[PDB]
């Protein structure tokens, strides 16, 4: 029963023998009642079903629950101590089931020896439906700090610089990275003197956008994108220059990329991100090639149709807010 | 607190006390640290410690001091040169609570503590009965009768079952529901859209359900704007924050290939 | 699989003592003994200087009926298989092969000995867990209720029954060497005195008898009016004084030199006593029983009146109400049906208060005592 | 300090600070400007002339 | 109704104890004081773990899996905790001091050294018991408090280095050639040591500065197992050699600057070492070449970690409590915190509740961001400690008073102090209050036991309060 | 008088061993270096230093008589000196553990303390050292040894 | 055993000889190979013996004599040795453009530069060694470092002038080592 509203919320029933004691666990969502069948079952107030229930050799006269939640402790009707149980819940994920009500456990545990509808749970979809936008759950400094990039850099170095000896020699180790910008390093005893040619000449990223105007599928270069970190994602972008050896026909593919993007209406964030760094990068050489206008063109449609929707609904919001609190 | 109804105090202790303002009893105690390595923590010092000549406390004194960095100095309380800082004693210098009101901060000894709200420690439900389940909860979800489902769900506090009751709900009969919906259960459907925001991949879904229910229940909301400051505060800071960064790029991107858009007119 | 999802069992508060008798171990690379009680699925190590805890055993799945403890090892006996005990934590060594339940378990050397219910007894070694010899008696005639190995005696076992025949028998050359006629009433207790050749036997009836076995002659006779012979102790501090138990909870305390009764302990444990041992050239008795008490008693009064100087006690009678006391969660309030208050911590047993008896007129108890 | 992310973007200077502005807020040319401005002119002009007066013989005083 | 649950430990990211990255080396693992805290320099994230202690953490050894970890105390408690799923396991209480605990390589046994002692113990498995470790072995070389642990690659023998100016290398198996052997050559305290990628080849360091290197004849693969005897043989029948090569001093003559700190790096053959005045150096081993050095701070560096890759090398500053990630490569910081112990006495929230302000004795004004749990901006106008600050009801304001008798106002748009409010009269500052409006500041009196009040448009001193008698204990304006 | 009449810089870092000779009147001072040095208040440098150990010294004694010295390492190695004229290590001995503490009586007896365990080796002392190949009496105490010394008469 | 023999020039013979004991000394005592000097063939051996312990070695030791003989300089070539990570990369000039006559000879005088400062600076920013020998240039370094110079190369070649060749590599050869 609630004791505000005086009226019965949960009704609790399987026992086959009188009821001793009964404990709550300190959040109030289970409860805990031990009866002379020697059964101690365990019920589930949100869901009104029973969850647990577990057999002894003898009857438990009574129940306690720690304040803290970690042992219960039993006692029974003719031993002289008091035995710990430990709810695995804390040092384990456990899925709870829901039992029958008319059941009985067969297995016995000893107390001293260390050896549906009614559930309660859900999952969201990655999308409700096609034409509501999502935005994705990645750290938020992968992203919102690319157009600020180069002004934080440098204020991450020491005001004095590190005392480099004369002496040193000019060769270092090397760690290559995290993420391999580039796929292959070599092609076990084979020689390391090698012409031209023969060593790696394309990102892996780069690959993928070449592969992808063929079979207009980005996912893959997608993908590699959204791992490599906002240093990374400063590399890649310079390097599809053609300055830097990236064709003028890649930076198309680049382009259809980000329509796919904003076409799916999912990670919304990251399309309106990799754009804008690309357009940072290479806005005094768009105009020239003709090819890149056009997807500009449908670009530029698709992110002022979206965004004026969710500006509206963003200001209608906030201003309503407003007007309360005044 | 946010709203007035209970009161934090705290001082020369481990603990702070949460008293009920109108029935002047204490509600609750919280422990703010367990450490026994600073001073004062236990009222029983051990006897295990005692010998004949006292518990002889400058040993371990001196031991303490032996860090260097400075030098001690008699009758200073706090600082390098005092002569009690290996071991602090326990202090709740400051306490605070967030003007949101899903969290409170206290300055101590040990650094700075956060508390926030959290649905595991407490089950709370507001208005239970024998109908009121979750299989009754998913039936109602199952037959599309969308604003019993949803009522039943807020009855209970389990923030999924709303979740799932609103998630399943469709587009074009948002605006029914909210209709539907009454006075009292607005309060809760804005505080759980304001938990939602933070951590849901579905923002404007979220944000046309908010739309609804401020643009139908405004005018009536500003009457007991009063009371409901610490949620209203709370909805308002979610939405300023995805808004901003969005504010941030799309007009960054638009205005930009249009700047692109007039070059390519201009030759 | 298991039973519970959401519960599994940990430990026992509050149990110090049970039905199987201690035993007294002296340790290597430390001039200190230590003694070991069974406490149901598992067994607990103190220190005899102050009654300090130092050990706490891991749990076996059946419930413990018979310990044996040769310094390195602690041996302990659950239903039909006996493991052996290293650090007083975690079993090394695991021994099948047993049919029936073990009452007996003899250390003998670098080999253990076990007998049966059925009546087979078994050597094994203790390491490569191989069995050595395997005897067997037969019931009706033989059946073995109490053994012992001799000092400073070859492979020599001493075996009692309880028709009341005595069997002395040579490990090594699998022989009988003699067989004592003994006495009719039956043999409970086996117990080495202060000599080479001499040794102590208890009767069901009462009867401590002192036997010299190489040459068959009886020094001396007691018997006590209490039951069975449940053990026998002997005192070699200097003072010629035998200690037997009895199942009323009374110890005897007889005078070897001159052949008397000195004085009786009465109500020395509630319930029957289980082992009594006096410490090596010390004027000390451990004594502990089925309520759930180990104590200590020290025999420095004038005429020999023992009196406690050291006890481990929890609740004697089972329990009524136990509930969590505190928010911290580090105690629990227990109430027995011995009238008592106590509180169990759960986190050290150094931590355990007892609230004393409920009683009107405190003072009055003061002067008289409980 | 340090971090990965920056919380506020500003130019870390007032605007007023990198191009400073009158009082009206315009610059008239010596062509275009009217018979009432150059009066004005003249008037602070000749204002602040007296009340320097004032300053260097109060502090010759102090002297 | 008051339903609240600790989230984190702000103020704090470093008290005592070693530091330690995750096995894929993006997170950094760092007691404070009782806790454990990791930051995820790879999401931007501070996470408080849920246990706590009764005394400060000493020690903190991880599973080469990163699934478990061993948190140690200062009195010898220790907590087997699971880093998946942040709840501690188990307990257990080790008898003495610990100075450092160590797993193996391969992840079956782990060493624990304690007085003059190490033992060594076997992993933690999928069984419960009552007792959470077995112990397997003990090893009694030293004369004194062993220090440090190192295991080699293939887990067939580890090193451990003691006060007494000696390191006692032993083998985690008996083997017929090598039971243990012992290395001398320094004159004081042994503070590190340890071996090659695929070799028993080992360095020792010294507490004044020396580096020893020794070198064995005999191949990891050389070692064998001892010819079995004793009742196994019963059952059946049914040297190595160390010399010093090169001894390198850190130091010029006539310097004494003691070494506290030193990591390695195996695959890139890397040193870095710390120093007790607060310098650390960076060299290539086998030709002992400096690549940089630098100065982080007076006080000495505690300890230092470098993670699996070897990019970034972690530096811990116990006198200021200083947290420092160093990427040697690109010559930059990734994390640099500091925070003062008990220097926290001031405390208030923003409007929205999205940052805190706080002030310290040691004067410093630090302004946090709760979602991540860094401070973001810190201002040190103030000479002398900080009593009280506050947040303007509207802007992004911040109002601070201080002993050095003044009243300073900042600004998180431009980041600079751009009003500040003295008295007539030479007085110190205990609180202050601002407005809801915003256009009164206020300020309360150790002394003078009056109140100041000024307008925050004009700057100047509207009014003086008096009446009060004694000094003043708080001030607040009606919202 | 109560007055200081000398101090002397040793130059050798932290000081911990220490020892006289009746005989002679002059410190012994033990280093990690392995070498001990001889002091007298009125020279500013020790009048000569011997080296002992392959490692630190931590323990020195010398007999009465001042004829034989005894000393010991972190090599775990026993040595005794012949201090009349020749400095040279007349015994050797490998120890298991290490013997932090030696003393010698007025008959010539040494006793070495190693942790918990004290050994007292024992000769003919006429016009000889003590012998090391075998120990005299053996004890063991309940705690590590922290002091040793004979009492005099 | 198993050999390897490789040219030299005539005008790298003297250099050959003023530095044969730098050569000559690594190789016998750390990767335990014997060595000859052919003066009739002209050219270098390389040999394993059964001192020789590993078998990488012959492969190292046939890049390493291999650099010195292209114009690198002693030290710099036996870094390939301790370093795996090296490589050097070569290609001749009329690749990436086919030139003829004086094209061809202001392409390589746009590469080396005025006094040489276009090559020096992209040996400081790329991070690599470079040597140009007519037609035919050689570079040396870590496989990031490769590719970013023989981009720098391929604009220069290709008619770019220096100024945004300097630009555009620096801000690249910022970002290769922050690793994520």
């Amino acid at each position: 029963l609630d004791i505000e509203t005086r009226k019965i919320v949960r009704e609790f029933s399987g026992h086959q023998g009188q009821i001793n004691d009964m404990a709550f666990s300190p959040d109030g969502r289970w409860l805990i009642s031990a009866a002379m069948d020697c059964s101690i079952r365990t019920w589930d107030l949100p869901s009104g079903c029973l969850i647990d229930c577990f057999l002894l050799d003898s009857a438990p006269l009574n129940v306690s629950m720690s304040p803290t939640g970690d042992f219960l402790a039993t006692s029974h009707v003719d031993h002289l101590g008091i035995y710990l149980w430990s709810n695995i819940s804390l040092y384990s994920v456990v899925s709870l089931r829901p039992l029958p009500a008319d059941y009985v456990p067969s297995i016995v545990m000893l107390p001293g020896t260390c050896q549906s509808d009614e559930l309660i749970e859900y999952d969201s979809p990655e999308q409700l439906n096609e034409q509501l936008v999502t935005l994705s759950l990645l750290p938020e400094s992968r992203w919102k700090n690319l157009l600020n990039l180069d002004v934080i850099k440098k204020k991450n170095k020491p005001k004095e610089p590190p005392k480099v000896p004369k002496s040193a020699p000019f060769f270092i180790p090397t760690i290559p990275g995290l993420v391999p910008r580039y796929a292959a390093p070599e092609q076990p005893q084979q020689s390391k003197v090698v012409n031209l040619g023969v060593l790696a000449q394309k990102s892996d990223f780069c690959l993928k956008l070449e592969e992808g105007l063929v079979n207009n599928k980005y996912d893959t270069a997608l993908n590699l994108l959204k791992e490599s970190g906002p240093s990374g994602i400063e590399t890649e972008l310079r390097s599809l220059s053609p300055d830097c050896g990236g064709s003028i026909e890649v930076m198309q593919s680049f382009l259809k990329m980000i329509g796919m993007m904003l076409d799916r209406k999912r990670d919304f964030e990251l399309a309106q991100a990799y754009l804008a760094l690309f357009l940072k990068l290479h806005l005094k050489m768009l105009p020239s090639e003709p090819v890149l206008l056009e997807e500009i063109t449908n670009l530029s449609s698709q992110v002022e149709e979206n965004w004026t929707h969710l500006q509206s609904l963003f200001n209608q919001s906030m201003c309503i807010l407003n007007y309360l609190k005044s | 607190s946010a709203d007035g109804h209970s009161i934090l105090a705290g001082g020369m202790s481990k603990f702070v006390c949460i008293y009920h303002v109108r029935e002047q009893i204490l509600m609750k105690r919280f422990e703010i640290s367990c450490n026994l390595s600073l001073d004062a923590m236990e009222e029983f010092l051990n006897r295990r410690k005692m010998t004949e000549f006292g518990n002889l406390a400058l040993i371990d004194q001196d031991a303490g001091q032996e860090d260097g960095v400075a030098i001690p100095l008699p009758g200073v309380r706090k600082g390098d040169m005092s002569s009690r800082h290996f071991k602090p004693e326990i202090r709740v210098t400051s306490l605070r609570f967030s003007p949101t009101g899903r969290c409170w901060a206290a300055t101590t000894t040990e650094g700075l503590l956060i508390y926030s709200l959290d649905t595991r420690v407490l089950f709370d439900p507001f208005e239970l009965d024998t109908s009121v389940t979750p299989g009754r909860v998913r039936e109602a979800l199952r037959q599309q009768d969308f604003t019993r489902a949803i009522l039943m769900a807020l009855r209970l506090n389990e923030s999924k079952l709303v979740q799932e009751a609103l998630e399943a709900v469709p587009r074009g009969e948002i605006e029914v529901v909210t209709s539907s919906l009454p006075e009292l259960y607005v309060e809760k459907v804005l505080e759980f859209l304001a938990s939602s925001f933070e951590v849901s991949r579905h923002l404007e879904f979220y944000l046309l359900w908010t739309h609804k229910l401020l643009m139908l229940h405004g005018q009536k909301l500003k009457s007991r704007a009063g009371t409901l400051l610490p949620v209203i505060q709370f909805l308002q800071k979610s939405i300023q924050r995805h808004l901003d960064d969005l504010s941030k790029l799309c007009s960054w991107n638009h205005y930009n290939m249009q700047y692109a858009l007039a070059v390519s007119k201009q030759r | 699989r298991t039973a519970s999802a959401l519960f599994a069992g940990f430990r026992a508060l509050g149990l110090f003592s049970n039905d199987i008798p201690h035993v007294v171990r002296f340790s290597a690379l430390k001039r200190r003994f230590y003694v070991t009680t069974c406490v149901g699925k598992s067994f607990h190590t103190y220190d005899v200087q102050k009654l300090s805890l130092v050990a706490v055993s891991n749990s076996v799945p059946q419930d413990i009926c018979c310990m044996a403890a040769d310094g390195r090892l602690v041996f302990a006996a659950y239903g039909n298989v006996f493991s052996a005990f290293a650090r007083n934590k975690e079993i090394v060594h695991t021994f099948k092969g047993h049919k029936a339940e073990i009452h007996f378990l003899q250390p003998f050397g670098d080999h253990i000995i076990s007998v049966d219910t059925d009546g087979i007894l078994i050597i094994w070694h203790i390491y490569s867990e191989e069995e050595y010899l395997q005897l067997t008696f037969d019931k009706s005639v033989f059946k073995i209720s109490a053994i012992l190995h001799p000092s400073t005696y070859l492979n020599k076992i001493l075996l009692g029954s309880e028709q009341g025949s005595l069997q002395l028998w040579n490990v090594k050359s699998n022989k009988l060497l003699y067989t004592f006629p003994g006495w009719k009433v039956g043999v409970t207790a086996l117990q080495q005195a202060p000599a080479v050749d001499v040794v102590a036997i208890g009767l069901m009836s009462g009867q401590v008898i002192i036997h010299n076995i190489k040459f068959n002659e009886t020094l001396m006779k007691f018997r006590q009016d209490w039951g069975p012979i449940t053990s026998i102790s002997f005192r070699t501090d200097g003072h010629p004084v035998m200690a037997a138990g009895s199942p009323c909870g009374h110890i005897g305390l007889w005078d070897l030199e001159d052949k008397k009764l000195i004085n009786q302990m009465r109500n020395a444990h509630s319930t029957a006593i289980a082992g009594l041992t006096f410490l090596h050239r010390e004027p000390l008795l451990v004594t502990n029983g089925a309520d759930n008490a180990l104590r200590i008693w020290i025999f420095d009064g004038p005429t020999g009146e023992g009196r406690l100087l050291r006890f481990r006690m929890g609740h004697s009678a089972p329990l009524t109400n136990i509930r969590y006391y505190g928010q911290n969660g580090q105690q629990i309030l227990s109430a027995s049906q011995d009238g008592t208050l106590q509180s169990f911590s759960t986190v050290h047993e150094k931590f355990n208060k007892s609230l004393g008896h409920g009683l009107i007129n405190k003072k009055r108890v003061k002067r008289k005592g409980l | 300090e340090v971090a990965p992310v920056s919380v506020s973007d500003a130019a870390l200077l007032a605007p007023e600070e990198i191009k400073e502005k009158n009082k009206a807020g315009d610059i008239k040319t010596a062509a275009e400007k009217t018979a009432t401005d150059k009066k004005r002119e003249r008037r602070k002009k000749k204002y602040q002339k007296r009340m320097k007066i004032k300053e260097k013989e109060k502090r010759r005083k102090l002297l | 109704k008051f339903a609240y649950r600790f989230s984190n430990l702000l103020g704090t990211v470093y008290r005592r104890g070693n530091l330690n990255f995750t096995c894929d080396g993006n997170s950094v693992i760092s007691p404070v004081g009782n806790r454990v805290t990791v930051f995820d320099l790879k999401n931007n994230k501070s996470d408080t773990l849920p246990l706590a202690t009764r005394y400060n953490v000493k020690c903190v050894g991880l599973s080469p899996d990163g699934r478990l970890a061993i948190i140690v105390d200062e009195g010898g408690d220790a907590l087997l905790v699971s880093l998946v799923c942040r709840s501690v396991l188990h307990h257990f209480h080790f008898k003495g001091s610990v100075h450092s605990v160590s797993f193996s390589p391969d992840g079956r046994k782990f060493v624990v050294t304690k007085g003059n002692i190490a033992q060594m113990y076997h992993a933690p498995g999928k069984k419960r018991e009552f007792n959470a470790f077995v112990l397997d072995k003990t090893y009694f070389g030293p004369y004194d408090e062993t220090t440090c642990i190192d295991w080699t690659d293939d887990s067939r023998c580890f090193v451990v280095g003691s006060k007494d100016m000696s390191t006692w290398v032993f083998g985690a198996e008996r083997w017929d050639n090598l039971i243990y052997y012992a290395l001398g050559g320094h004159k004081d305290a042994i503070v590190a040591c340890f071996f090659e990628s695929n070799s028993l080849d080992l360095y020792s360091l010294s507490q004044d500065g020396v580096l020893c290197m020794w070198q064995c004849d005999t191949p990891p693969e050389g070692l064998r197992l001892k010819p079995p005897a004793g009742w196994k043989a019963d059952l059946l029948q049914r040297k190595v050699k160390y010399s010093r090569l090169a001894k390198y001093f850190f130091n010029k003559e006539g310097d004494f600057n003691n070494l506290t700190a030193a990591a390695f790096h195996k695959k890139s053959h890397l040193l870095v070492t710390g120093f007790a005045s607060g310098i650390f150096h960076l060299h290539e081993l086998p030709e002992f070449n400096l690549i940089h050095s630098l100065s982080i701070s007076d006080q000495s560096i505690a300890s230092v970690a470098i993670n699996s890759s070897g990019d970034w090398i972690a530096f811990g500053c116990s006198g200021l409590g200083q947290l420092l990630v160093w990427e040697w490569q690109s010559e930059s910081y990734v994390l640099k915190q500091q925070g003062h112990f008990n220097s926290m006495v001031a405390l208030a929230y923003s409007p929205d509740g999205q940052y805190i302000v706080t002030g310290g004795d040691d004067g410093k004004v630090k302004v946090w961001n709760t979602l991540s749990g860094f401070c973001f901006v810190t201002f040190t106008e103030h000479s002398s400690g900080v009593t009280g600050v506050t947040f303007t009801a509207t802007g992004y304001v911040v109002v601070t008073s201080s002993m050095d008798g003044t009243v300073r106002a900042f600004d998180l748009h431009r980041y600079r102090n751009f009003r500040t409010f003295t008295s007539p009269r030479p007085t110190q500052f205990s609180c202050v209050a601002v407005d809801a409006s915003g256009e009164i500041v206020s300020a309360g009196a150790q002394d003078s036991f009056e109140i100041f009040v000024w307008s925050m448009q004009t700057g100047r001193l509207l009014d003086v309060l008096s009446g009060h008698e004694g000094p003043i204990s708080g001030l607040c304006f009606n919202p | 008088v109560g007055k200081i009449v000398a101090a002397l810089n040793a130059r050798a870092g932290r000081l911990d061993v220490m020892s006289q000779n009746p005989y002679n009147a002059v410190i012994h001072l033990g280093h990690s270096n392995g070498t001990v040095s001889l002091w007298s208040p009125a020279m500013k440098e020790p009048l000569a230093k011997i080296l002992c150990h392959r490692g630190g010294v931590r323990a020195v004694a010398v007999d009465s008589t001042g004829t034989y010295m005894a000393t010991s390492g972190l090599d775990h190695q026993l040595k005794i000196f012949d201090l009349r004229g020749t400095y040279q290590p007349l015994s050797t001995r490998t120890l298991p553990h290490g013997a932090g503490h030696l003393a010698f009586s007025q008959r010539g007896l040494l006793v070495a303390g190693m942790g918990d365990v004290v050994n007292i080796w024992a000769g003919q002392g006429k016009a000889s050292p003590p012998s090391l190949e075998q120990p005299y009496l053996t004890h063991r105490l309940s705690g590590p040894v922290h002091g040793l010394q004979f009492c005099p008469f | 055993e198993e050999t390897r023999k490789i040219p030299v020039p005539a005008n790298r013979y003297t250099p050959l000889k003023e530095n044969w004991m730098k050569i000559f000394t690594p190789i016998v005592e750390h990767l335990g190979l014997q060595i000859r000097f052919n003066l009739k063939s002209r050219n270098v051996e390389i040999r394993t013996c059964k001192e020789t312990k590993d078998v990488s070695a012959l492969t190292k030791a046939a890049d390493f004599v291999k650099a010195f003989i292209l114009g690198f300089q002693v030290e710099d070539a036996l870094a390939l040795i301790r370093l795996d990570d090296l490589f050097l990369e070569s290609f001749e000039i009329t690749d990436v453009k086919p030139l003829k006559g004086d094209h061809l000879s202001r392409a390589i005088g746009r590469i080396a530069g005025k006094g040489g400062k276009t090559k020096f600076t992209i040996e400081n920013v790329t991070r690599t060694r470079i040597v140009l020998a007519d037609v035919k240039v050689h570079i040396l370094g870590s496989f990031q470092n490769i590719k970013m110079a023989r981009t720098a190369i391929c604009n220069l070649i290709l008619g770019n002038p220096p100024s945004k060749v300097y630009g555009n590599i620096r801000a690249v050869a910022s970002r290769s080592a922050d690793r994520f």
